[PDB]
């Protein structure tokens, strides 16, 4: 256990791969040190163990290493991880080494980093709504506890604001669900992939601002960092997160800051061991690998903690079809997708909600759980939404003066809930605001074309004035 | 129609390139199987 | 027992030696803790095993041991109300024995061994009994669970035991030449359970929504499709039908997908009764759950095993769904079983005997008669996840050569959240021919020609839509502008269903009926005014279309009143205002 | 029996057997296992280290200590005869209706020779299918490739039955009044479901046409290389009949998509690059051996006709597998899907469907002297028809002119009556007549296309074929 | 080989009016003519065979149906000579190939014809060289660049495909031939998108 | 090394209008500027080294024109630089590695570049590093990539290609420096799509 074995003879070394022989007794997905003839220990792991040669994937970059001085020697023969509660105010790189400065964890459990698959008949139903203070979020695409919800964002596009102020303004709403308790606020897991220096500076003085650091674990890998430390970095991030969820009660909220950098590396991984490739040249495991970090979050019978992701994605050239984008909505509930076109009109922020979805909306929503025109309220935003995205594209053939009145009617309809719904900057709107914006908006329309409510709630709501609201 | 014939032509020359990838590839992975087998015998 | 060592460890892949007289296709336990995988290639004296199982932490050398049989799933009483894994593991013992977490190795039973059963003999020694004859019944929760002769066992009766108590691994019947037949056997998951002959699909498969029920009927023996992009509603719509189908059985799929919806299904069905026997809906219900995050090489295993279940409770005389929820993620993993193989590919990285096992998976249903004598039959939906929602892709396009019915979904109307989002341009079905004697005998005896009316409809709106997107809508005669109308008409408020609302989740067939007579009554009058100068805006300002709107939400109760008020109301309408 | 035990490799599809240098190229081989268990096999490759045999059905239960492997026959080779007719085939030519095993006059290899061409002659009488929008304006000649263009939904199985229990022909137009042609119908089902394989035989077998017809039924669960020797089963026995009984032989192949899926499966497993879109580099000179198997040859009495029948995937008429098959056939037979969607059956869409070979089968002597002229004014006037039903949609009807409706009332009445044939069998006659009544909707003098003599003899009957006196 | 590669200085005179006036040929040129179904293609074929001041004509049908070959094979042997009466086979050569003949043949045929072509013009005579369809034999050499596993440049057709054209096109011209004599060998090809 | 990362907060004055008014860049910012040809990155590139207010500017000719280089050389000395009023040259740093020099160089001009700009950062200056076009080392690594027989990503790229421009890119930013000045690297990157 303790004793100390290392294998000289390496016999290849290229790009991010090593090849050991005589090396039968390492064990599958082992984490093994790499040592060079300046002293210098490097990581790496065990992807391919045969009686002739093991192959070893290298975290760091393989500059000065040589066939005739290198050492490789196991250091456990499952990648694990060493947790407590004392990581909640620390920094931590890519492969958990702390970079803050602060002695090393003394760790309570070291787990193994991959975790272990949760048993469906041990999950529970996702159902506490979380307020996010972001009327497109909560009316149309509601976040749930124990949701995995990315957001689908471009180049230049605020997605990071909008993770930020999602950690900054997120809330439960005992009031609403009826329980009626005084809740602590979320621990947050920040797992940073191949990000650049503007947005880690970013995030960090956004959580000193808010206060959040101290109940926040860091994992940081820079984009200067090297790349094959990304495989690690979100699945240590989720095992720290699945520790203080479902051991100490912990309601965790998890941001992986940048899953293209995570594909980017995978792919990269794989083709230097020439997987069969799926499209764009990505490995044809790449949806299994997402799933093993996305299907990390939810809630369990019987805990009182919970795991709710909130993954960052840029499509590369907006381009929803991409294989990372579409393996990630494939594996998610839904997604939060940016609009660059409400981007350039300076709408903040700029979420379409027709391309957006949350598929466990109806489980938090509701009577009982936020008001009872919830549903229809944004069944009928979505509706109306599309119809003025239809006129306007009517109004791009024929001119908007040869509409109706009703085509008129929608198009304005269209316009304010672009400039006033989605636009709403900065401000932390309860639900109830929320809903009330949503009614004035639909007190633009015909009250007989509200079809998809109930006549109860448009008795109840219906009339209201935007100018009303605000003067 | 112009536009949509230069869109089409953009489509059908992106779809093409990613068949000669695929073919290129399909060529490298047959070779090592014959190379793989032969020399190991 | 065929035993080898470890050689190479790659993934799901282990690569064993020394394993010369295994057999391909056998079950083989990988390392000291008996992992369960299959060898799937021979060479020379090494055999190559795709576990099923998590393979981090195994070493070179450890043993390999060959069980010398194929994956096999026990059938018997005692899963009607289970969820399974993908190779027929209970996971209610799984969480009993491990917790929170699946953690590979465990070996448990797929049928309880100490739960006890009312057995009821059918036969007495003397008798002669071939496969599939019913040795006696079994309760299991109102069903008459029918114990069945293992399909390639023949003999003659030699003793029974007489009614009580008994578990699975009683032998309830002991043939001559001594050999014994239990409540249960095992039966090879990629062999077709043999019946007698197939029917023709002469009945129609309720689903419970009127697009599918109405435009793309599937029969009861037949296949469907439902491709779409993520999003579309392909899980909705599978659970829906599991909700709210007119089968007996129903086997739901879950490969390679979200665990939180196998949670969702564990949650609400036991709440939810079903229609025809009137207990929980859980109880006719198996579920085969291999989430997205479990290891690949179960999601063969999860298919064939689901519908080798299907196959067994048609072989009773049941009437058994079978829902897929993914099959592109069988795919999936046969391409990644494909990739550690070394082979060259077909199309997009899949192996080139992927359209083959679709084929053999899709034939599997069909409404027969069984062994027994008695009718059952399997329906099979598969749903498809087209990578981008490309259509073109090599595992939907093996699909449309295979199915009779395609429902094929389009992100764009759930953009707009309309529900079920059925792409109608782009769906079919082959059962509308077949089916409407059923429909004249149990519906109206004018119902296909309603139907047919209904069709021609969409398709001249769909014609006009061509012009309308040229010119706008206004630039059309009142004629064509009516036919633009009544179609939104249709597809609001005939083909919309909220899968969530109280009412409309479901809708039988005389209701849909209902409501294609309603609109269709209100098309030829409003053609009617039309041609003695009313004004089309004036048309569309009648309550009767509210009328026509909300009829979808009237429950089924109270449907005819509605009905009968709603057609006087069209008369009315359209006397009073000419 | 030669057994040839020393299997080293087994792998999907792939097993190699040893010292099996005396096992030719391309041969039929039995494999057996352990059990008992007999498989089919067929020789990929040979040489002096190792024989390649792929499995035909799949390779569970195989192992290398057990499996045995003896050759069955060199040659591909199938056993024809005339008592062929009335039979059903599996698609390698053993039966599935329960009857004995034909006695073979004799054994053919199913590889056929090509024809020489200074052999051919040109194709000059026609089949009457009993379709109207075939037999009048897309007339099927006696040694033409013609195939359907079908699409997902559309009802190509429907239509290739009643092609089948309908088509024959007429030596009465011709004046031989020789009824002594014989008339035969070999019909190849390539990857169909159970479905359709029931309503096959049920159609056949119902209304009497299996006796003059053979029957090769290859279903979608069975093994693949079957797929791709049932079209070469089906030919061979359509040649032989034909070239050697006179037999005048009309030859169905569905579908010929399931053909080139298979050939390109196959090919993947032999580990070939495949070629354009995905496709084999060599699946043009497949689809033509099998095509050009059909035709009239100088000196014979017999013929050959195709139909093939293929589900274009996309509805695309650039996919490589209707592309080729244009190329290597005689023009095609588009079903319409907005047809088919209007409840009109047969869906046959006029304005895409052509038949290159038509004008040399149709005219005096062979069908009457009114037949091409016919077909160019209805195909004129139902493209007029169709257009002006386009703009009235957004000019209404009163501003067209006189003449225009007169096209509009055509367009409508031509899909109604002669598109929309149901399941009758109509005559060429009765299919002319129809023409002529529609025809006379429009005014005298309208019909261009036409000579005034047959304006002046057929011009002025109306619609009572089929509403009123059917 | 030649002695000397002359000038496109004279006509080739195919005997109709729109090619001899608006886009005429020189004796020894090259011209391209697509094939539409119905656009009479063969009649105009029939034509330069019949009418042309070519001394002999070569005929190459590449990879033609087997109905559209058999047309050319029954016809061409009733078609009479203007210049001696007798039939027009009698100084004409044949190359017929149909789709299911091997693919060696279907891409050898061009080659075989142009160089019975330019045999027939080392004796002095002109040679009309008519190519039937290019582009079937276009997809036989396609069909051997795959067997081959070669790249597939555009649409599948190897990268030489226009190699090969400009080789089997420059064989014509008007020459002075080894034996001192003029000939020449002029090239009319089909193309069929 | 640096001791520690600044936040960006002043701007880098190009000259140009729109770039400084629209979308301008900060001191230690990163700007990408791909077009196709022709369409002026080079002339931005150069008139950022004329005009701009860094201390130091390092122009870095990764594959591109020789003439361009040669254009700087002899119209550099005879322009002011902006700054301190001295010639134009005695402020730039030029590597060149022309198209048509060995395309291995590229890739280690473009370190080469990128280095001293971080050397001359560590003196406390504000140093612009203009990349003439990044495309080129992407082909270098292309090359080299295939000569190594990887297997490629996209478009014949090794899969590596983000993580070495992100490499790239991430040595730029406002620092202070291990000597406690205060010092910046602004880079530009054109891109030849
Ligand atoms: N110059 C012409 N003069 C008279 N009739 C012509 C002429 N060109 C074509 N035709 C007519 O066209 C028919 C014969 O040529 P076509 O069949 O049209 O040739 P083709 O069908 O285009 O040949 P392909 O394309 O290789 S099948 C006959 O009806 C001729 O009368
Ligand atoms: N700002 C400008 N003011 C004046 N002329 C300009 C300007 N930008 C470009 N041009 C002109 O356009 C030409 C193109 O120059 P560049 O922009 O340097 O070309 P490029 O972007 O480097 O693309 P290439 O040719 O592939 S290197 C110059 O030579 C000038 O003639
Ligand atoms: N028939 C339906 N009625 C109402 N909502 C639906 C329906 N189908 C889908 N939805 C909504 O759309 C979301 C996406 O559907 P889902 O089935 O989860 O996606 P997928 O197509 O991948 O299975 C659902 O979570 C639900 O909110
Ligand atoms: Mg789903
Ligand atoms: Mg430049």
């Amino acid at each position: 256990d303790l004793l100390k074995k290392e294998y000289t003879g390496i016999t290849y070394i290229s790009g991010p791969l090593l090849f050991v022989e005589n090396a039968k007794d390492l064990a599958y997905g082992a984490i093994v040190d790499i040592k060079d003839g300046t002293g210098r220990v490097r990581g790496g792991q065990v992807i391919e163990v045969s009686e002739e040669y093991a192959v070893i994937q290298v975290f760091e970059e393989t500059t000065g290493l040589d066939l005739a001085t290198t050492s490789v020697s196991l250091v456990e023969d499952v990648a694990r991880l060493g947790v407590s509660k004392e990581m909640l105010g620390r920094r931590f790189n890519g492969i958990g080494k702390p970079i803050d400065g602060l002695p090393p964890i003394t760790p309570e459990k070291r787990l193994p980093i991959t975790g272990l698959p949760l048993n469906p008949v041990a999950r529970r139903k996702p159902e506490q709504f979380i307020q996010t203070g972001i009327s497109t979020i909560d009316v149309m695409n509601t976040l749930v506890r124990g949701q995995k919800l990315p957001i689908f964002s471009g180049s230049g596009l605020p997605a990071n604001e909008i993770a930020a102020q999602i950690a900054r303004q997120a809330t439960v709403r005992p009031d609403l669900s009826g329980e009626g308790e005084k809740e602590e606020p979320f621990a947050v897991v920040f797992a940073a992939m191949g990000i650049t220096q503007r947005e880690l500076s970013y995030f960090i003085q956004e959580f000193e601002r808010t206060g959040a650091l101290s109940r926040s674990v860091l994992f940081l890998n820079k984009a200067d960092d090297p790349t094959i430390e990304r495989i690690l970095t979100p699945r240590m991030a989720l095992t720290v997160a699945e520790y203080l969820a479902f051991e100490h009660d912990y309601h965790v909220l998890v941001i992986l800051t940048d899953m293209t950098n995570y594909c980017e590396a995978l792919r990269e991984i794989g083709a230097a061991r020439e997987e069969i490739p799926g499209r764009r040249g990505y490995p044809g495991y790449m949806y299994t690998d997402l799933a093993t970090i996305y299907e990390r979050a939810g809630v369990v019978e019987g805990k009182k903690g919970s795991v709710t992701q909130i993954p960052i994605l840029s499509m590369p050239d907006d381009d929803r079809t991409h294989p990372i984008p579409d393996l990630t909505g494939y594996i998610t509930e839904g997604q939060i997708q940016l609009s660059r076109e409400l981007h350039r009109k300076g709408i903040y922020p700029p979420i379409d909600p027709l391309p957006s979805l949350s598929r466990l909306m109806n489980n938090g929503v509701g009577k009982g759980k936020t008001r009872e025109d919830h549903k229809q309220v944004s069944d009928q935003l979505y509706s109306a939404y599309a119809n003025g995205v239809d006129i306007r594209k009517l109004v791009a053939i024929i001119g908007e003066d040869a509409l109706t009145e009703n085509d008129r009617r929608y198009l304005q309809f269209a316009d304010a809930f672009e400039r006033f719904f989605i636009n709403q900057g900065q401000q932390n709107r309860s639900i109830e605001e929320s809903l009330q914006i949503a009614w004035a908006l639909l007190s633009m329309l015909p009250q007989g074309e509200l079809k998809r409510i109930s006549k109860d709630h448009i008795g109840k709501y219906y009339g209201q004035k935007l100018e009303e609201i605000w003067g | 129609i112009p536009g949509i014939r230069a869109q089409i032509r953009f489509i059908q020359q992106v779809l093409e390139q990613r068949e000669r990838e695929d073919t290129f590839r399909l060529k490298r992975i047959k070779g090592k199987i014959e190379a793989r087998e032969a020399e190991e015998e | 027992m065929i035993q080898g060592v470890i050689q190479k460890i790659a993934g799901p892949a282990v690569i064993a030696k020394g394993m010369l007289g295994a057999r391909m296709y056998d079950i083989c336990k990988v390392g000291e803790e008996g992992l369960v995988g299959e060898i799937i290639r021979l060479d020379g004296d090494t055999a190559f095993v795709q576990v099923y199982e998590d393979t981090s932490g195994l070493k070179v050398g450890e043993p390999v041991v060959s069980t010398g049989l194929p994956l096999a799933v026990e059938l018997g009483p005692g899963m009607l109300n289970g969820i399974y894994d993908g190779i027929q593991r209970p996971l209610e013992r799984i969480r009993e024995k491990t917790g929170i977490y699946i953690t590979r190795g465990v070996v448990v039973h797929a049928l309880d061994r100490e739960k006890k059963w009312a057995w009821t003999p059918m036969v007495k020694p003397g008798d002669e009994v071939r496969g599939g004859m019913v040795l006696g019944t079994v309760p299991e929760f109102g069903f008459t669970h029918k114990i069945l002769v293992p399909p390639d066992v023949r003999g003659r009766v030699k003793e029974v035991k007489p009614a009580g108590e008994y578990t699975v691994e009683e032998p309830v019947v002991v043939l001559e030449d001594g050999t014994e037949l239990k409540m249960y056997h095992t039966w090879p998951v990629r062999r077709a359970r043999p019946v007698q002959r197939k029917l023709d699909p002469n009945t129609p498969f309720l689903t419970g929504m009127r697009i599918l029920d109405v435009l793309f009927p599937v029969a009861m023996g037949g296949t469907a499709a439902i491709p779409g992009p993520f999003g579309a509603g392909k899980s909705v719509t599978q659970q829906s039908l599991a909700k709210w189908s007119n089968a007996d059985v129903v086997v739901y799929v879950g490969c390679g997908e979200r665990g939180n919806e196998m949670t969702d299904v564990l949650v609400e069905f036991p709440e939810l009764t079903d229609p025809k026997t009137g207990g929980p809906l859980m109880h006719r219900t198996v579920l085969i759950a291999n989430t997205s995050n479990m290891p690949v090489a179960a999601r063969e295993a999860s298919i064939y095993v689901g519908v080798t279940i299907a196959e067994y409770f048609r072989d009773q005389g049941f009437s058994v769904a079978l829902m897929a929820d993914s099959t592109s993620r069988w795919a999936e993993a046969l391409r990644e079983i494909s990739s550690r193989l070394e082979e060259m590919p077909a199309e997009e990285g899949y192996p080139p005997y992927l359209a083959a096992r679709l084929a053999a998976f899709y034939e599997r249903a069909g409404k027969v008669i069984t062994l027994g004598g008695e009718e059952g039959a399997v329906t099979i939906v598969g749903a498809v996840s087209p990578p981008g929602g490309d259509m073109s892709e090599p595992v939907t396009q093996s699909t449309l050569r295979i199915v009779g019915a395609f429902w094929r979904l389009d992100a764009s109307l759930a953009f707009r959240r309309h529900f079920p989002a059925i792409n109608w341009n782009g769906s079919y079905s082959l059962f509308t021919s077949a089916l409407d004697p059923w429909y004249r005998e149990n519906v109206a005896e004018d119902y296909p020609e309603l139907r047919d009316a209904i069709s021609e409809l969409l398709q001249r709106e769909a014609g006009l839509q061509e012009i309308v997107q040229l010119v706008g809508p206004d630039a059309l005669q009142d004629a064509e502008r009516l036919v633009i109308e009544v179609g939104r008409i249709i597809r609001e408020d005939f083909l919309q269903q909220n899968a969530y609302h109280e009412v409309d989740a479901y809708c039988s067939m005389k209701k849909a009926y209902g409501i294609m007579k309603m609109i269709l009554a209100f098309y030829k009058e409003a053609e009617a005014a039309i041609k003695r100068g009313v004004s089309i805006d004036e048309i569309l300002q009648l309550p009767v279309l509210e009328r026509i709107g909300r009829a979808r939400y009237v429950s089924e109760e109270e449907f005819p009143a509605y009905f009968e008020e709603a057609m006087k109301e069209i008369q009315g309408a359209f006397k009073a205002l000419a």
